[PDB]
C-alpha cells in the first residue's frame, strides 16, 4: 500500500535551521496531497501546511506563514520541512498525511518525529529511590525517581522486565531548571519486602547512560 | 456483461483535438475501472477535486464527461478550480465548485515534430473571459485598439488563434502534454455510471 | 477560515453504550456541488499517530468497525457509537476540508464509566544521596483511582505549599480501567533542614474524608 516515513528527531538550541522529511511510497503516490499537522505537548491538531507532489502548494493558514517551511526535490518521494530561528514553542510532534485531491481526507499518515529546543545541554540522569518503614502495611509499592535528565526520555525496567502487571511509570516532568524528571512506580504486598530484589534498570540513550539500581528501605544502627 | 468505458479511446487513441477546441465524449451506462488509471506511473500530473483515493472505485454518478486535448507542460498548473491566464480565461475555464479530476502526461514524443509541430491551436485573444465548460470557436478578429476594427483582418486586430510551437528541443514547459479532464455530473437522476465495489456491484 | 469547535470537551462513557459528539461550523459547507457532506472525524490514540474513521461524514473507510457511523447535518455533525470499548478509548478531533484552511477541533478526551474508586495514597521523602546534591525532592503518589480529579496539596508544619509541587498524572491505564498520578514537591537542602515534619493532604472524590500521609525527619 502506500506508506509514509519521518526523521529528523534532534535535540537542538533555539534560533538553529533543522530539516526534517516525509519520505513516502505507494502505487498511486500522485494523488496524494501532503499535509503537515503539529501536536503540540497541550493537546490540539493544528494543520500547519499543505503542498502537493509537483505542481505547487496550497496556501498555508495564516498563522503559521512566516515560519513556513515546506517541501522541494518532488522526483525523489520527500517532503523536506525548511525553517530557521525556530521559537521555543516550536518543539512539539509533527506528523504528515495525504489524500487524493485539494478538499479530501487525510488518508495515510506517517509515524510522525518529535523535536526538542530547549537550549540546555546533554546531562546524564540522577537515579534515586523511594522506599517506605513507619507505613509499610496494606501492601506498600516502591520505586524509583530520576532527576535532572535533560536530553530525552527512555524506559525504565524493572528486574531486566521481569516484573510488569501493577508497574506505573509516569511521563517526564519540566522543572524550572529546563529539565526534565519522572518517576516509576511498582505495588508490591505487604510481606514481599525482603523476599525478592528490587532493581531498577535506568536507561538514557541519548547520554548513553544505562544504570541499575536497587531499592530497599534501612533500619537505624 | 463488461460494460467499461474505454479509457483507451480518452487515453490511448492518437488523435487529439486543440485546446480552444477541447474534445468532449459522454459517459453512461457502464463500469468505471479507476484503479486502471491510478496505478500507471506514465502520468506526470495527476491532481483531483472532490473525489476520495481510496474510495475511487466504490462511487456511482449520474453521468461523467471525458474532455481531451493538448497543451504544453507549464500551462498545467493553469488549469483549477480557481485560477487565471491565457488558456484559464480565453480557452477552458474548470468552475470553482469543481467536482472530478485532472489526469496529463508528457506527449513530446508523439506531438513534437522536426523543426516543430503547429498543429496544435489555442485561443489568444476575447473580450470577456469564458465561462465554466464553454467552448468558444468564433474566428472572429479581436479588436485591440479604439478604431473599429472591420474587415477580414485588421492591422492592431489580430486573428484569435495562435499555434504552439512544438519542437522536441524547446523547453519542456513547452514540450507538449496530453491533458485529461473528468467532471463528474451528479443528480437527483437515474445514476448510469459506477465503479467496480460500489453497492451496485 | 471557517472555525470548528466540539460541544463535548471531556466525557466518561461505560462501555457497550453509545457516546456522541457533535462539531460546530462557522458556515455549514456541505453538498455545495455534491450529495456528500465532505467533513470528517479522526481518532487518535495517546502517543499514536492520527488514523480517519468516516469518509465525509457517510463513506465508512475500510478496516473500520461496523459499530461506528457518523450523522452530519448543516454545520453540526454528530458522531455516533454503539458500543464502546477497550480499544475504541483515543482523543477525538473534527476535521472541516470544503474550505482552504482547517482548523479540526477542541479535543475530545474519553473515559470508562466504571470502578469508582479511592487512591492508594503514598508518600516518600528524598532519598539520602541526594542530600549531597543539596535539593530536597519529596514524592507523594497515587495508585488506582479511577475519577481523574485529584486535588492534592501539601503541608510542612501544616502550612500549606502549592506552589512549589509539580503532578504528573498516567493515562488511563488499560489493565484497570484507572489513573494514576505522581506528586513532585522540590524544595532546597538548606529550607528542609529548618522544617521537621512533611506531609501530604490529597482530597479525592472517592474519598468520604480528606486523607494525609505525613512523614516527621529522622525516622
Ligand atoms: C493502454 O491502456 C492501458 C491501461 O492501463 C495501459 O496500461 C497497461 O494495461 C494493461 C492491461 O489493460 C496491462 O497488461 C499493462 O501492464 C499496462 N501497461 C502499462 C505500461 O501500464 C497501456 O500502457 C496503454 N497502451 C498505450 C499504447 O497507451
Amino acid at each position: 500500500e502506500v506508506q509514509l516515513v519521518q526523521s529528523g528527531t534532534e535535540v537542538k538550541k533555539p534560533g538553529e535551521s533543522l530539516k526534517i522529511s516525509c519520505k513516502g511510497s505507494g502505487y498511486g503516490f500522485i494523488t496524494y496531497w501532503i499535509g503537515w499537522v503539529r501536536q503540540m505537548p497541550g493537546k490540539g491538531l493544528e494543520w500547519m501546511g499543505i503542498i502537493y507532489p509537483g505542481d505547487s502548494e496550497t496556501r498555508y493558514s495564516p498563522s503559521f506563514q512566516g515560519q513556513v517551511t515546506i517541501s522541494a526535490d518532488k522526483s525523489i518521494n520527500t517532503a523536506y520541512l525548511q525553517w530557521s530561528s525556530l521559537k521555543a514553542s516550536d518543539t512539539a510532534i509533527y506528523y504528515c498525511a495525504g489524500g487524493s485531491g485539494i478538499s479530501t481526507p487525510m488518508d495515510v499518515w506517517g509515524q510522525g518525529t518529535t523535536v526538542t529546543v530547549s537550549s540546555a545541554s546533554t546531562k546524564g540522569p540522577s537515579v534515586f529511590p523511594l522506599a517506605p518503614k513507619s507505613t509499610s502495611g496494606g501492601t506498600a509499592a516502591l520505586g524509583c525517581l530520576v532527576k535532572d535528565y535533560f536530553p530525552e526520555p527512555v524506559t525504565v525496567s524493572w528486574n531486566s522486565g521481569a516484573l510488569t502487571s501493577g508497574v506505573h511509570t509516569f511521563p517526564a516532568v519540566l522543572q524550572s531548571s529546563g529539565l526534565y524528571s519522572l518517576s516509576s512506580v511498582v505495588t508490591v504486598p505487604s510481606s514481599s519486602l525482603g523476599t525478592q530484589t528490587y532493581i531498577c534498570n535506568v536507561n538514557h540513550k541519548p547520554s548513553n547512560t544505562k544504570v541499575d539500581k536497587k531499592v530497599e528501605p534501612k533500619s537505624c544502627d | 456483461i463488461t460494460n467499461l468505458c474505454p479509457f483507451g479511446e480518452v487515453f490511448n487513441a492518437t488523435r487529439f483535438a486543440s485546446v480552444y477546441a477541447w474534445n468532449r465524449k459522454r459517459i453512461s451506462n457502464c463500469v468505471a475501472d479507476y484503479s486502471v488509471l491510478y496505478n500507471s506511473a506514465s502520468f506526470s500530473t495527476f491532481k483531483c477535486y472532490g473525489v476520495s483515493p481510496t474510495k475511487l472505485n466504490d462511487l456511482c454518478f449520474t453521468n461523467v464527461y471525458a474532455d481531451s486535448f493538448v497543451i504544453r507542460g507549464d500551462e498545467v498548473r493553469q488549469i483549477a478550480p480557481g485560477q487565471t491566464g491565457k488558456i484559464a480565461d480565453y480557452n477552458y475555464k474548470l468552475p470553482d465548485d469543481f467536482t472530478g479530476c485532472v489526469i496529463a502526461w508528457n506527449s513530446n514524443n508523439l506531438d513534437s515534430k522536426v523543426g516543430g509541430n503547429y498543429n496544435y491551436l489555442y485561443r489568444l485573444f476575447r473580450k470577456s473571459n469564458l465561462k465554466p465548460f464553454e467552448r468558444d470557436i468564433s474566428t472572429e478578429i479581436y479588436q485591440a485598439g479604439s478604431t473599429p476594427c472591420n474587415g477580414v483582418e485588421g492591422f492592431n486586430c489580430y486573428f484569435p488563434l495562435q499555434s504552439y510551437g512544438f519542437q522536441p528541443t524547446n523547453g519542456v514547459g513547452y514540450q507538449p502534454y496530453r491533458v485529461v479532464v473528468l467532471s463528474f455530473e451528479l443528480l437527483h437522476a437515474p445514476a448510469t455510471v459506477c465503479g467496480p465495489g460500489s453497492h451496485h456491484h | 477560515d471557517i472555525v470548528m469547535t466540539q460541544s463535548p470537551d471531556s466525557l466518561a462513557v461505560s462501555l457497550g453504550e453509545r457516546a456522541t459528539i457533535n462539531c460546530k461550523s462557522s458556515q455549514s459547507v456541505l453538498y455545495s456541488s455534491i450529495n456528500k457532506n465532505y467533513l470528517a472525524w479522526y481518532q487518535q490514540k495517546p502517543g499514536q499517530p492520527p488514523k480517519l474513521l468516516i469518509y465525509w461524514a457517510s463513506t465508512r473507510e475500510s478496516g473500520v468497525p461496523d459499530r461506528f457511523s457518523g450523522s452530519g447535518s448543516g454545520t453540526d455533525f454528530t458522531l455516533t457509537i454503539s458500543s464502546l470499548q477497550a480499544e475504541d478509548v483515543a482523543v477525538y478531533y473534527c476535521q472541516q476540508y470544503y474550505s482552504t484552511p482547517y482548523t479540526f477541533g477542541q479535543g475530545t478526551k474519553v473515559e470508562i464509566k466504571r470502578t469508582v474508586a479511592a487512591p492508594s495514597v503514598f508518600i516518600f521523602p528524598p532519598s539520602d544521596e541526594q542530600l549531597k546534591s543539596g535539593t530536597a525532592s519529596v514524592v507523594c503518589l497515587l495508585n488506582n483511582f479511577y475519577p481523574r480529579e485529584a486535588k492534592v496539596q501539601w503541608k510542612v508544619d501544616n502550612a500549606l505549599q502549592s506552589g512549589n509541587s509539580q503532578e504528573s498524572v498516567t493515562e488511563q491505564d488499560s489493565k484497570d480501567s484507572t489513573y494514576s498520578l505522581s506528586s513532585t514537591l522540590t524544595l532546597s537542602k538548606a529550607d528542609y533542614e529548618k522544617h521537621k515534619v512533611y506531609a501530604c493532604e490529597v482530597t479525592h472524590q472517592g474519598l468520604s474524608s480528606p486523607v494525609t500521609k505525613s512523614f516527621n525527619r529522622g525516622e
